[PDB]
C-alpha cells in the first residue's frame, strides 16, 4: 500500500499520519524527527597556522 | 418451522474483488432456533454456502 506525507522539520514534535482503505479499519502513524546535520561539500582551499 | 420475521440488511464493505468481495449481515426476530436456507433471487451477486 502506499501514502504519502509532509512534516514539519522542528525537532521533538511528533507528527501523525493517518491512513484509511476499503476493507480495513483506519490506522494512524507516528513520525517523530529526533537529529539533523547539514554537512557541506567541503574542499580545503588552505590551512593557516 | 421457525417463523422468521423483520428481515433487513446492512453492508460492510463491497469492493469488487473475483471471489467474494463483501460481508453482508441480517438481523431478524425469531421463536425457536433451528434451520433454514438462504438464495438471492437476482443475479448481481451470488451468496455462499
Amino acid at each position: 500500500y502506499e501514502h504519502t506525507a509532509t512534516i514539519p522539520n522542528v525537532v521533538g514534535f511528533p507528527y501523525k499520519a493517518h491512513i484509511e482503505r476499503n476493507g480495513f479499519s483506519p490506522m494512524t502513524l507516528q513520525l517523530e524527527v529526533l537529529g539533523t546535520s547539514l554537512e557541506p561539500t567541503l574542499n580545503l582551499e588552505y590551512i593557516t597556522c | 418451522a421457525p417463523a422468521v420475521t423483520n428481515l433487513e440488511c446492512q453492508v460492510a464493505v463491497c469492493t469488487h474483488s473475483s471471489d467474494f468481495g463483501g460481508i453482508a449481515t441480517l438481523t431478524f426476530k425469531t421463536d425457536k432456533p433451528g434451520k433454514c436456507a438462504v438464495h438471492s433471487h437476482s443475479n448481481v451477486a451470488t451468496i455462499q454456502e
